[PDB]
């Protein structure tokens, strides 16, 4: 939902009144895609135990 | 049988001559 | 922030440290130098034929002005505020000089006091609906200074037109120059002036005693994308030699990266300007002035654990450092 | 000029398969033996072309649309395509576009031209110093800004025997006004009007222009030893673009391989 | 009802054209060379003319 899917093209084009709102549209869809790889690599644990 | 973005592989405590001696 | 040994306390929040190992921080490789580079241009662009003309076009028969291959100065009408209307919502205007575009699109024209505000992406208006609207990908802003003691004649400025009527919506970066009638009731006109039937064209009656609403004002708009293609026309910057065996953050016409820069040994065309891997990040970057071809390949990579015994026995520690080759350590 | 040539016709659309070809290059990015997939306006694979030719008593010399694109292909032997013409409303009202050959330069003329009834490029004077030189096309242009010339090159317009050698593909689109031009020149050998192979088009050139092209039109290089001339032997292709995603397989070199149509 | 420790009273004089530019973290003519708010500006205006 961000304007790019570089922090370069955000900061180096935008201004600080901006630019704290499409980082946060960017930070928000990573820490999902983080998330559910610890939880998949979490239960897979279980059946290699 | 058969990328640097903070990615990183850890090798293993017992490497595969010792398993074979076990 | 002195010794490893106290550093994992502030990890593990105790004084009492159990034997075993423990992760605290990862490497932080400092560049030292910056690349940047742009190929050699030394044209000015025409901005004396835009701005500084006598007299302009009109927003009914516009007609797009191109501007390529040059240098843009733009620290002398950004600087200065010697323009009544000056509003940026997309590009922060501080920094276009080191920023690089391919072209600029220009479009010189005038309209009423009344007619400059309701220019907008996405918002409606009379210039919006049957003269010019911009599309929702605009990456711009717009330069609107008041001209109503030049451009007002005693008896009406009739140079310049406009449009008030128009049967269809439009679609953005369109021209409409045709001279069909309107038909607003049911009687067909059929191009003859009569009932419900209105002729669009309208010149300005421009005069210096008119309102604040009707003033003249001299504007343009300026479209360019940011960062979509290789770039032609950027603003006075200064070059840099080309380092190697060094990874630094380099510049070049915006590919902007943190890594070292080796010589590539594969195949490549004239016509690639960059090459990707299967994880989507930049592997090799084209040289705008000489016909080299560099790779690339970052630093600042590893993690740091500390082996340590317990502290009720002794207190010198050891450090690990995981994964990385210590002849650059 | 204002009178038709003497070879006017009627035609049946007649078509033929076109297999495989009409892959190309859809971005600037290299690549090396990977898998990727890309959403780009492509040609269908396994569809029907169109199949016109040219003799000394038929000539195929049609208007036909610009909504779809256009995949031009054509096999000669003596270069008797001598450019094409693009153009929305065919007279001075709006801009149009002129694509002539000189056998050194192509150049790209942009302007308000005045078209005749039917436009042709009739080469004389065959006695000595040919030359193939500019010449009943157009009679006035004025008020445009578009003007544009090419690198120089040396093409040859001779005639040779065996095999029909000199395969030429061609793929114009304009998005966002950035008229693109894709060229690939490859021997094969022809036995039934159709080639086979897998070979790419690379990028040519890349202009922002910005008008609106409805129809489209091309030269014929003519012989005589507006009626009186007669047109030589030739042979192209017409097809239509859509917007359908495809496979790039490609290798260790750096170059597309094979495709997959999805 | 909700009171604090220090008001910071700043007065000075603009013109008409000068009363949209004074904003918390928007550039204008006099942010750059005069008076500009950062983005912890926590107060608003009195002006009359």
């Amino acid at each position: 939902g961000a304007i790019s899917s570089v922090l370069n093209d955000i900061l180096s084009r935008l201004d600080p009144p901006e630019a704290e709102v499409q980082i946060d549209r960017l930070i928000t869809g990573r820490l999902q895609s983080l998330q559910t790889y610890v939880t998949q690599q979490l239960i897979r644990a279980a059946e290699i135990r | 049988v058969t990328k640097f973005n903070g990615l990183t592989v850890l090798p293993p405590l017992l490497t595969d001559e010792m398993i074979a001696q076990y | 922030a002195l010794d490893p040994l106290s550093e994992t306390k502030c990890t593990l929040k105790s004084f009492t440290v159990e034997k075993g190992i423990y992760q605290t921080s990862n490497f932080r490789v400092q560049p030292t130098e910056s690349i940047v580079r742009f190929p050699n241009i030394t044209n000015l662009c025409p901005f004396g034929e835009v701005f500084n003309a006598t007299r302009f076009a009109s927003v009914y028969a516009w007609n797009r002005k191109r501007i390529s291959n040059c240098v843009a100065d733009y620290s002398v009408l950004y600087n200065s505020a010697s323009f009544s209307t000056f509003k940026c919502y997309g590009v922060s205007p501080t920094k276009l000089n080191d920023l690089c575009f391919t072209n600029v699109y220009a479009d010189s024209f005038v309209i009423r006091g009344d007619e400059v505000r309701q220019i907008a992406p996405g918002q409606t208006g009379k210039i919006a609906d049957y003269n010019y609207k911009l599309p929702d990908d605009f990456t711009g802003c717009v330069i609107a200074w008041n001209s109503n003691n030049l451009d007002s004649k005693v008896g009406g400025n009739y140079n310049y037109r406009y449009r008030l009527f128009r049967k269809s919506n439009l679609k953005p970066f369109e021209r409409d120059i045709s001279t069909e009638i309107y038909q607003a009731g049911s009687k067909p006109c059929n191009g003859v002036e009569g009932f419900n039937c209105y002729f669009p064209l309208q010149s300005y009656g421009f005069q210096p005693t008119n309102g604040v609403g009707y003033q003249p004002y001299r504007v343009v708009v300026l479209s360019f994308e940011l960062l979509h293609a290789p770039a032609t026309v950027c603003g006075p910057k200064k070059s840099t030699n080309l380092v190697k065996n060094k990874c630094v953050n380099f510049n070049f016409n915006g590919l902007t990266g943190t890594g070292v820069l080796t010589e590539s040994n594969k195949k490549f065309l004239p016509f690639q300007q960059f090459g990707r891997d299967i994880a989507d990040t930049t592997d090799a970057v084209r040289d705008p002035q000489t016909l080299e071809i560099l790779d690339i390949t970052p630093c600042s990579f590893g993690g740091v654990s500390v082996i340590t015994p317990g502290t009720n026995t002794s207190n010198q520690v050891a450090v690990l450092y995981q994964g990385v080759n210590c002849t650059e350590v | 000029q204002c009178v038709n040539l003497r070879t006017r016709t009627q035609l049946p659309p007649a078509y033929t398969n076109s297999f495989t070809r009409g892959v190309y290059y859809p971005d600037k990015v290299f690549r090396s033996s990977v898998l990727h997939s890309t959403q780009d306006l492509f040609l269908p694979f396994f569809s029907n072309v169109t199949w016109f030719h040219a003799i000394h008593k038929r000539f195929d010399n049609p208007v036909l649309p610009f909504n779809d694109g256009v995949y031009f292909a054509s096999t000669e032997k003596s270069n008797i395509i001598r450019g094409w013409i693009f153009g929305t409303t065919l007279d001075s009202k709006t801009q149009s576009l002129l694509i002539v050959n000189n056998a050194t330069n192509v150049v790209i003329k942009v302007c308000e031209f005045q078209f005749c009834n039917d436009p042709f490029l009739g080469v004389y004077y065959h006695k000595n110093n040919k030359s193939w030189m500019e010449s009943g096309v157009y009679s006035s242009a004025n008020n445009c800004t578009f003007e544009y010339v090419s690198q120089p090159f040396l093409m040859d317009l001779e005639g040779k025997q065996g095999n029909f050698k000199n395969l030429r593909e061609f793929v114009f689109k304009n998005i966002d006004g950035y008229f693109k031009i894709y060229s690939k020149h490859t021997p094969i050998n022809l036995v039934r009007d159709l080639p086979q192979g897998f070979s790419a088009l690379e990028p040519l050139v890349d202009l922002p222009i910005g008008i609106n092209i409805t129809r489209f039109q091309t030269l014929l290089a003519l012989h005589r030893s507006s009626s009186g001339w007669t047109a030589g032997a030739a042979a192209y292709y017409v097809g239509y673009l859509q917007p359908r995603t495809f496979l790039l397989k490609y290798n260790e070199n750096g170059t597309i391989t094979d495709a997959v149509d999805c």
